[PDB]
């Protein structure tokens, strides 16, 4: 009676802590990955991220200067 | 109109100076924005060659451009002649 009317059987335990264990191990990966990717795109920064400015060439006058060699 | 006519003439008497300068100032910020020779100013500003006039390369396809000054194509400054 008591399990009947306070409890559930081993199955609805076993599989919700398996699909807790497999959200778990994807953060774990995901949050190395990360860690990871930033450590390459801050060494090379060819990525999206770390972009540092640099001047604009649209400022950059293209016209004749009043002497021939700028 | 009536306050405002009491207020000029008791501000134009002990105080003559400073309406002056009020009015100076005043005409010296409108009347700017209503002469037509303030275009003019611009244009003769526009027309003073500090520079040498860098000449195109011709392609065959700039007849609005001279090729000798004397062309008639090309700014005129007979306007500034007749001013
Ligand atoms: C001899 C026979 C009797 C044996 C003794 C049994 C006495 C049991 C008392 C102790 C109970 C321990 C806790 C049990 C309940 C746990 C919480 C919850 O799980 O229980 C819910 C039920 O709890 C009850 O509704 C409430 C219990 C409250 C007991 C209070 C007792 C004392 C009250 C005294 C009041 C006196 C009157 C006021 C006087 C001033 C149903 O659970 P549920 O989420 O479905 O579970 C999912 C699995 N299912 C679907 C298969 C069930
Ligand atoms: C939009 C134009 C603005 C730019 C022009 C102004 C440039 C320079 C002028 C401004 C300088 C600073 C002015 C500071 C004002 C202080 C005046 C003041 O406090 O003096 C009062 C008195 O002066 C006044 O009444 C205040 C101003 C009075 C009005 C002055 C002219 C206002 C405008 C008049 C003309 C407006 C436009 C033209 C209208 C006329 C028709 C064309 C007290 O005098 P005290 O020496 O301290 O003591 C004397 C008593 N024992």
């Amino acid at each position: 009676w008591i399990a009947r009317t306070f409890y559930d059987g081993p199955e609805k335990n076993y599989e919700k802590t398996m699909a807790i264990l497999q959200i778990e191990a994807e953060k774990a990966e995901l949050r190395l990955k990360e860690l990871e990717v930033r450590r390459l795109m801050r060494a090379r920064g060819d990525g999206p991220w770390y972009q540092y400015p640099t001047i604009d060439k649209a400022l950059i006058d293209h016209s004749p200067k009043t002497t021939p060699d700028n | 109109a009536g306050r405002i006519a009491s207020f000029l003439k008791n501000a134009w008497a002990k105080e003559p100076v400073l309406v002056a300068s009020f009015a100076i100032g005043g005409l010296a910020i409108i009347l700017p924005s209503l002469s037509p020779y303030t275009n003019y100013a611009i244009r003769i500003n526009r027309a003073t060659p500090y520079n040498y006039p860098v000449p195109l390369r011709d392609d065959g396809n700039m007849p609005d451009v001279p090729s000798h000054p004397q062309d008639p194509q090309g700014p005129s400054l007979e306007w500034l002649k007749n001013l």
